[PDB]
């Protein structure tokens, strides 16, 4: 009832702003900023925050994404070398 | 330390003096077990204690289970 | 510069959060035209009770959450927003006076009300 | 410019949510024509009790959610619930104490004056 | 400040309700003990003692009922 | 937070606030009954978030493995 | 700003319009004169009604949390 | 309207069922207090005090039985 | 509709009038609380009602449990 | 959505007078049935889409 | 019981080549699968059937049989295609 | 079968819920029915898990 | 809407015409799939951040479906792409 | 009929005539409610009947638990 | 030999009513000799009542702490 | 507050080999764990500690923290090993 609206004529996409974030596989700068923060820290604030459910839900994103990025680079290098060997034999 | 100790402590800094009051009232009552004025006060303090300790323990249990779920989804 | 200003300002704010700034004033007021306590008249055939000011006001304000004002017949607002239910009145018969506990504003409003209510009574002769 | 405007406006907005703007006022209203308290009569074979104005009005408003209006024979501050109105009888001066919002006090006063009308004497032989 | 809970306040509401019964009982007792055989004193004491009894009972039953509500709620946190 | 860097309130705040209020008087039924439902809604939110993050990462791991 | 288990609690709190205050009032009156049988008879009713109100509210919110947690468990 | 549950409806059925007993009791008491030695006042007070006693007893026993029936159902929602 | 509703309604049809036999016998008693024939009548009706409700609830509970235990094995 | 509507009706009637045993008796049943329905639906949805995922994993 | 009907005579066809034997086996399986899935879906939403122990005891079996059958057809199809791929690669 | 016996014991009980002889009979019948249904469902599940595991093994 | 049914007079389809190039036919697919997936992921996220959606059984039952459909879609696009490039590789190394 | 029925029927046969003895003695008492011989005879019978029913039900209850606890471990 | 905590809670009562445990048996041994002396009856009514209350309050108090402790230990899971 | 100590300039002009970094980590963890297990067992044996609410409420936190720590170390270790396998494995 309240505040209802609908766009009738055209499928103009509005749930997201369409942006260059479509055209990349990893936000490498966002990785490099997060990896900075969890590695510049040496004897400042405190260790062992295994336990607070709000920061522990932020660590899950980083711990996953850096593992995926490293896994991807391992395949790309094999592909590249394999392409060079394929051409040089043939 | 840790967050679950932070939650546990947030009760103990909440009930300022109860931990003492209960033992003090018990000593008085034990001195004269048949005074209704003493009895009436002890009933209250003891009840307030029983409730405080139960609420504390169940809350710590719940936050422990939230963390144990997240650390499994790390895999 | 921006990082040091952001940090310092935030840590100062958290160091101040615990300071309690509210104060409780005590006002003493003498009644001039009426007795302070409740009065019971034990008529030959009837028992009749009249409540004192203290009782009637403590009964009127009971559990009120909003502040008082306009009585008729940054931190400033945080202090002013003091609940009515904290006003306390104790009748002191030895000097026919009321003891009032509240904020300075509350005390003032209470005093005005008191002075609206202790009017002197007329006499009637019945023949 | 846009980003500064937006954030400044939103945080100034949030710093005010804790402020309360409603208030309560007290009206003192003497009854000119009748006794404030509940009346009771003792007779040779009967006892009779009659409720006062405070008793009747309280018994009427008790539990009311809606605001009052139109008594007949930012604006959020205005919409105070009728159930907040409180009335206390003060026989020492034969007066009523009323606590609430200004419109409520006004309506109550009008109602009181609609009701404290003096009686006609009747002699029986 | 001496901390006090909700049940504490429920209990204290009775104590402040009965302004002085707590001491009238003892004075009535002392007066009776001085002269056990005076009907006016016996009649006064019977009343005060009864009143005291009923007060103490109403107090303890209400405090228990509220305890058994709260325990039944904090059960469901699990 | 008091901070924005240029270039409503969530369940995490509401739980911390209701716990803080409760701990002042652990035996009041209104406060207890107000806290049960906030602790429950926080438990549900914090499970559902982690389970879906896990699903999106297993999708990407399967893609990389499929092109190995 | 609130979830759906608050909508379910609030359906009780707005359902029993005034009981929450009526209890405190009844206690304020009884505390003044414990030996009055009309006051005692009134308070017994209010206190019992309040006890049931609170139990039904808490058991209903428990059940809806058990349904939700089971659906979320299947997101895997 | 003041909200009323079910228990306070059952309880009210007794109050309106005994229309005037509540006042008849005090009237009879004030006469008896005016002249304790009159046997016609005595024998009239006995019947009213007894009726009152029984009324209050049945009332509260019934309210309790209903509360037990409801709590036993609510225990099964879980 | 549903099956638990049929189970529950089977009691309601088993006892034809009890839900309003109680309300009537109460209305009769409340008029003259001291008549012993009325007291003795009310005691049995109220007892019967009590048992009726208990049995009705516990049976629905047992059937719920059996269904939940079967649905648990669809996975 | 009939069985979704019935339970919200029952809840309003109950919330109106939480101590009426006839209302309590009705609500117990409605809530129990709804509770079984939701579980059954969710579990079968899961089974149906785990079979698709296992097919794709078989050729993948 | 009420409003019930059965098809007595199936339509018939010649089967003369491996092509038609294949299309026939495919069409025979597709329909049985669609019918089973629909049946289960209905049994989950008739409230007389969701809440009765006797009817739930049946739905359990129907779900199991569906799972097993589709898993078998998947496995044997993939084994056949793998045998062709292996021989031609060799 | 057991399904009918339980249904009929229920029908006789609901006629007179206050008769001990009927109550004792019903307790026994409903108990046995509960055990039967549980044992059956668990066994069915076990056999299907075995069957599925074989396919998962050669897949 | 729920109280309305809306058809199409007759479904003629201009996009049934093949007229575009084999590469424009590729760019359409890529662009449409990329947008569809970004929109779906965002929607799923919102349905969890918002507290009235993540706590009502009616809404949870829907979110479960959204998540599963997303999973299946992406897994199938990946599979078919791999099979495609694998065919090219098989032929050209032969 | 299962094993639980057997356990119940062992009590039914262990007490030969109690049910009919109770039904009888009640009708003798109700014919002359003020005779001390009949009153004394009835108290004992009704007490015996009460204990009989209780022991029977508690035993069937225990066996059900032992069986359900075993059946749970089939999975 | 190891005292727990409940033992200490109990002993608080024992060391509270220092001598009542003897006084009860001595007043009994007076009374049993001359059951008709009003002074002795009046005394023994008092000491017996006191001893009853003391044992009753002691046992209830030990039970409440036993019930708190079990309820905590059940959460170790 | 009892017996606190911190190292300073840990990496400022000396750096450990990875060979040693792993070894120090392992040792510092294994001994802390073994001491925490003994502390728990002792708090269970003493009759005065298992019967006082104040001491039980302390022991519940110790068991919770031990369980969370050992689970986190195990998960991270397994995940980090996985990456080296994906690197070396042909
Ligand atoms: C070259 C051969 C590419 C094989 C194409 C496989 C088609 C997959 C499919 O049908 O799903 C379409 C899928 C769904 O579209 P739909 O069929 O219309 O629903 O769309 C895609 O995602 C296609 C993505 C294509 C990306 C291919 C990589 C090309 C890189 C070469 C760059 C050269 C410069
Ligand atoms: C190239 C190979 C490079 C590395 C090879 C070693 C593989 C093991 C790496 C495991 C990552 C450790 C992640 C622990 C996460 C954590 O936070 O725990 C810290 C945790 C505590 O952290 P704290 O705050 O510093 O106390 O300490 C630990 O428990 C560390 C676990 C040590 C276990 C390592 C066992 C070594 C076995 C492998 C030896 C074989 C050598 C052969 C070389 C490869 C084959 C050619």
């Amino acid at each position: 009832v309240i505040g209802q609206a609908v766009n009738i004529r055209s499928m103009e996409t509005d749930i997201v702003s369409l942006d260059d974030r479509l055209l990349q596989a990893f936000s490498g700068s966002a990785i490099a900023t997060a990896v900075d923060k969890q590695t510049i820290t040496n004897r400042i604030e405190d260790p062992n925050l295994v336990t607070d459910p709000k920061e522990l839900a932020i660590s899950q994103e980083m711990i996953s994404d850096y593992n995926l990025y490293v896994s991807m680079v391992s395949t790309l290098t094999r592909k590249g070398v394999g392409a060079v060997e394929t051409l040089l034999r043939s | 330390s840790g967050y679950l100790d932070d939650v546990s402590a947030k009760f103990d800094t909440g009930v300022d003096n109860l931990q003492t009051q209960v033992t003090e009232a018990l000593d008085k009552l034990a001195a004269k077990p048949s005074d209704p004025a003493l009895l009436a006060a002890y009933q209250s303090k003891l009840s307030e204690y029983n409730l405080y300790r139960n609420a504390q323990s169940n809350t710590v249990k719940v936050f422990k289970d939230i963390d144990a779920a997240i650390i499994q989804n790390f895999r | 510069y921006v990082d040091m200003v952001v940090n310092a300002a935030t840590m100062m704010d958290k160091q101040n959060d615990g300071i309690e700034l509210g104060r409780q004033k005590i006002g003493v007021m003498r009644l001039n035209n009426t007795f302070v306590g409740d009065r019971t008249y034990n008529l030959r055939d009837q028992k009749m009770v009249i409540p004192g000011i203290a009782t009637a006001i403590e009964r009127l304000l009971q559990g009120e959450e909003q502040p008082l004002g306009n009585i008729v017949s940054l931190q400033e607002a945080l202090k002013q927003n003091a609940a009515a239910g904290n006003i306390k009145i104790v009748a002191y018969p030895d000097t026919n006076s009321l003891l009032v506990k509240g904020t300075a504003e509350q005390v003032h409003f209470i005093e005005m009300l008191v002075k609206a209510l202790d009017v002197a009574k007329r006499h009637v002769e019945l023949s």
